[PDB]
């Protein structure tokens, strides 16, 4: 009762697991998983759940967040770049041209 | 045959090709009153400065990176400096009285040929002790070339018309064989014309009568125009500077008069003196420079260059700030770039006080009807040891709630009564009387703290402070530059962000619209801060006024009610995340459709619950007889006012979507 | 750049240059001569300004119409499919017919 | 939440396209009756009462505005009955 | 307003601008130079219309 | 256009400044006719667009005529912003 959970909506919100979904879509463990973190940090962020602890928001990941590491994809761009930086490398355009 | 005269003057029958002869053209205009949010534009606007429209047509274009918009806002915060650093010369009252009227402002730009600018205001539309923020107009560039001595311009209204003198000053060498030099001067006239533009200035030969002024070394001549009432002349006058008034009541005053066609003629010394016994008062001593007005058959207005940078008008007790020293202490915002100009504490960059004065701070006591009456109006009064009459310095409604307010109290130059300097005393509805002792009284010393006279009764304020560690205030969203400080924190952001908005360059857009509004939080130097909006008068207005501007522009109400603002930001970020959404919905791979859920879902939780609205209520199925007579005042008696249709529409389109989402549909609904 | 370059040498052109037993020099126009080249000057870079935002408009038109190409050329392609499907039928009643 | 954030300027909202609302057709044939009914003196037999009196006492319901009769037949119920009047 | 701008130069021009032992310096043509330059803008700026 | 190169920047306010010294020729008369030079300090600052605000003229003529120059020698200047208050100290 501490959680209002009232229909199938809030609760989807608090389980973090879609129950209305049709039987016809397939998704992998893990993706799932990391859909279900992605969605309850976005709850947590816009302070939709009562309190987020301000020194864990405070901290990089979460300053990066919109910007990398909301999406997987622009995780993994960042991490590669950073990692792999020839593949990014244009000699057209680049950061200080003269 | 006969129509009732009468009736049809009413303004519903003005209206009606307009706006009531069709029904879809009255319903569009009573929800742009009501709904402004839905019919403002960020790409457009009435009352647009110059520099926006530079800014737009600017930023306009198929492809948008950061670093365009970035120089775009560089080369318009350059403008914005360029156009906030100038600095006001003279000024002219276009009416007789000071009540009414206009005052058009002369102002220089800090370049060595120097660019000058004009500047008109209302005194209509003051009231209440405070310049309304859409009374001020902005400044316009004057094409024609001056080259004044020593500052010597003087606008003037001539048949309601816009004209400029000013005086030039030339070097020439009289032979005496000895070479030797001296100078001559050319007084020159101009006016605009209706497209804006400027006339070629006129010549006039001064060198005469400045000579019969035996001017000091390098002083400029005192310098009087004025446009006379009924009959169509320029008044000219020369005076020679003098420290009093009492000094000008015997000068030999040198003057031309000057016509329509710019024919002139000289005055005759019978009636200089005439005209100089007249409006004496109005010639700017070696200690003031006053402003002029149309000539007449207490003081005047006047401008004082304060030490601290603040230039100010000065009317009896009122004083009016005129430029503003936010982009001199901007430049070390700009150091770090456009996240910081955009920051909240560039916003609280302190103004310098005008005049000599201080800071007292007043707490409104609760609503208590024994002490208050029926009507909430309250009014705050000063009064200053001229005995005078009082003068209004603040209007408002008491609220349940205390009102802290915070004011500038105005202190003259002479302390006109020992005991106290100034009196502060509150009214309204149940008690609007004064009493002699009956409210603050403030006095100052010599090393000038002000302190509260102990004889003086504040049992009808909750408290009064006096801030004697302050001499700054906040920078202000209605003074002058109001216009252009909502140009620059909140329009210039919600362009950029509708602009990058149609260019699907969406991170730029997300962090753009962030800098006015972030549901997320706002962190500085490693915290998070409490505010939620970033501009300082949507966080201020917290709740609409008691009732809304009554205008056919969408902009103007939305401003009277900037809560109207916070909507149509809301909306614009509700129409990024659903963008967002549809974009990666198009792709149908099965990992960027929870993309496109958790985008929509983001939307769906910012929305919140959809509204339940009881279907059938106490209405009654009225007659149109009696409902024609319920509505006659001596429709909002008897109509009520329905949910924003676009909101509705969010929740309508948001929940097909996640219905398709919920059942592996594309975005056309086809399996 | 080019307005403050023109005011500032219209600044500087009013003062003498020529002293001793002659004197003066100064061209009086040279405040109107800069404003004369400062206002001829907008006019061109407005036309220039004006054919950036023209030639982008272009693109963007060019672009919706490869989007009437590129459906226009899947539907073609949609409906060959059918086609060939209807053709199989006929054909296993050709057989049948056989 | 927008009701959190932006509701309260009014007690009591009302649907899009109900009767009851203030932007509703009714209420804009009510606002225009209102000053058309006096653009006659009552004397004159181009007055709006004379000229259309079953107007003037008609009902704003839902069901006037929802039933998408046949106009046609509206004419003929109005001559008709001020034919079985006269 | 480059008409007014240019006539007002042209105005300005006639006037001597030396003094003392050597005089005039007025050049003659300012009046037909600025007509010769507002008469040339007026081609540019009907091709942009 | 300075003289002998005399041009130093500063920083004010967080904006970067130039002063140079110009230089130029004048002729006294005295019937005999002579030669003297005029000296006049620029002041200019960059713009938030890197464009440059136009020079702005400062007389120096007394300052300098108090410094007996040698002949063809530049004055030795002196900028410097002062923390705190917002004045440029120049000295010559």
């Amino acid at each position: 009762a501490a959680a209002a959970i009232k229909s199938r909506d809030d609760l989807y919100q608090y389980l973090l697991i879609d129950n209305q979904v049709s039987a016809a879509i397939k998704t992998t463990r893990i993706a799932e998983a990391i859909a279900s973190i992605q969605l309850y940090v976005n709850r947590a962020l816009e302070n939709v759940e009562e309190n987020a602890n301000s020194g864990v928001i405070s901290r990089q990941f979460f300053i990066d967040w919109d910007k990398y590491n909301k999406r997987y994809s622009t995780w993994a761009g960042v991490s590669q770049l950073v990692y792999y930086p020839e593949n990014y490398i244009d000699p057209t355009m680049r950061i200080g041209q003269t | 045959e006969n129509a009732n005269s009468g009736v049809i003057s009413r303004q519903f029958f003005i209206d009606w090709d307009k706006y009531n002869k069709r029904y879809s053209t009255w319903a569009g205009v009573s929800q742009l009153v009501y709904y402004p949010e839905n019919y403002i534009d960020p790409t457009m606007r009435i009352g647009q400065t110059k520099m926006m429209d530079a800014l737009l047509q600017s930023v306009s274009q198929s492809q948008l990176n950061a670093d365009t918009v970035e120089d775009a806002f560089m080369s318009y915060l350059t403008s914005f400096e360029q156009v906030a650093n100038l600095k006001v010369i003279s000024a002219y009252h276009d009416n007789i009285n000071n009540d009414q009227g206009l005052t058009y402002f002369i102002g220089l730009s800090e370049t060595d040929a120097g660019e000058y600018y004009w500047r008109s205001v209302d005194h209509s539309k003051f009231n209440d002790g405070k310049f309304a923020a859409n009374a001020w107009s902005e400044w316009h560039k004057i094409d024609c070339p001056i080259n004044p001595y020593k500052s010597t311009i003087r606008p003037v209204i001539y048949k309601s018309r816009l004209y400029l003198l000013w005086l030039e000053q030339k070097e020439i060498t009289k032979q005496t064989y000895q070479t030797e030099t001296d100078y001559r001067y050319e007084l020159k006239l101009a006016h605009i014309r209706y497209d804006g533009t400027w006339n070629t200035p006129i010549t006039f030969d001064v060198n005469k009568k400045i000579s019969e002024l035996k001017l000091e070394k390098n002083r400029a001549p005192g310098l009087y125009c004025a446009g006379y009432q009924g009959e169509d002349t320029l008044l000219v006058m020369f005076y020679n500077q003098q420290d009093t008034l009492d000094s000008y009541k015997n000068a030999s005053m040198q003057g031309l008069y000057i016509f329509a066609d710019m024919a002139s003629k000289d005055m005759t010394p019978e009636q200089s003196n005439v005209y100089r016994d007249n409006s004496y008062q109005q010639f700017d001593t070696n200690n003031v420079r006053r402003v002029n007005n149309r000539y007449a058959e207490d003081n005047a207005l006047t401008l004082h260059h304060n030490e601290n940078g603040a230039q100010y008008m000065q009317w009896q007790s009122y004083r009016t700030r005129l430029n503003t020293l936010f982009a001199r202490q901007l430049v070390a915002r700009a150091t770090t770039g456009i996240d910081t100009i955009l920051s909240m504490e560039t916003q609280n960059i302190q103004e310098p006080q005008l005049g000599k004065g201080f800071y007292a701070t007043f707490v409104i006591p609760p609503y208590n009807l024994s002490t208050h009456g029926d009507e909430r109006w309250f009014k705050l009064y000063i009064k200053h040891v001229v005995d005078n009459n009082s003068h209004i310095i603040y209007s408002g409604q008491l609220t349940d709630t205390n009102i802290n307010i915070t004011l500038f109290i105005p202190l003259d130059d002479v302390p006109l009564n020992q005991d106290y300097h100034a009196k502060v005393y509150m009214t309204f509805k149940k008690s609007p009387s004064d009493g002699t002792w009956w409210g603050p009284h403030f006095v100052r010393d010599d090393k000038g703290i002000v302190t509260i006279n102990p004889k003086s009764i504040l049992t009808h304020f909750e408290s009064v402070n006096v801030l004697n560690n302050i001499s700054s205030e906040p920078m202000d969203f209605s003074g002058a530059n109001s216009l252009y400080f909502w140009e620059l924190f909140y329009y210039t952001p919600m362009l950029v962000a509708q602009r990058l908005l149609h260019e699907q360059n969406f991170d730029e857009a997300n962090r753009w619209l962030k800098y006015v509004w972030s549901p997320s939080g706002y962190i500085v130097h490693g915290q998070i801060q409490n505010y939620q909006w970033n501009v300082r008068p949507l966080l201020e207005d917290t709740s609409w006024n008691s009732d809304p501007l009554d205008s056919v522009d969408p902009d103007a109400v939305a401003q009277h009610d900037p809560m109207h603002y916070k909507v149509s930001t809301f909306m614009r970020t509700l129409d990024l995340l659903i963008a967002r959404g549809d974009h990666a919905y198009r792709q149908l791979e099965r990992d960027t459709l929870n993309e496109a859920k958790m985008w929509y879902m983001q939307a769906l939780h910012l929305l919140g619950d959809k509204p339940y609205l009881p279907l059938s209520t106490t209405w009654s199925d009225p007659r149109l007889d009696r409902a024609a007579d319920i509505t006659t005042q001596n429709l909002t008696d008897l109509f009520l006012p329905q949910i924003n249709e676009v909101m509705m529409n969010y929740w309508q389109t948001l929940a097909q979507r996640v219905y398709n989402l919920r059942h592996n549909l594309s975005i056309d609904g086809q399996p | 750049a080019v307005q403050a370059s023109r005011l500032a040498g219209a600044a500087a052109d009013l003062v003498p240059n020529i002293f001793g037993f002659a004197g003066g020099g100064s061209r009086w126009g040279a405040i109107a001569e800069a404003t004369g080249y400062v206002m001829e000057f907008s006019a061109n870079v407005m036309n220039t300004e004006a054919d950036k935002i023209s030639q982008s408009e272009t693109y963007r038109r060019r672009r919706q119409e490869w989007e009437i190409q590129r459906n226009n050329a899947e539907a073609e392609l949609k409906q060959i499919d059918a086609q060939l499907k209807s053709l199989a039928v006929r054909r296993e009643a050709a057989v049948l017919q056989k | 939440g927008y009701n959190n954030q932006f509701s309260g300027r009014a007690s009591q909202y009302v649907a899009p396209g109900t009767v009851s609302s203030m932007f509703s057709p009714a209420a804009y044939l009510t606002e225009l009756y209102r000053e058309a009914r006096n653009l006659h003196a009552s004397d004159s037999v181009y007055y709006l009462d004379t000229r259309r009196p079953d107007l003037k006492s008609m009902a704003l319901s839902q069901q006037n505005m929802d039933i998408e009769l046949s106009t046609l037949s509206l004419s003929n119920e109005l001559l008709l009955e001020s034919i079985k009047t006269e």
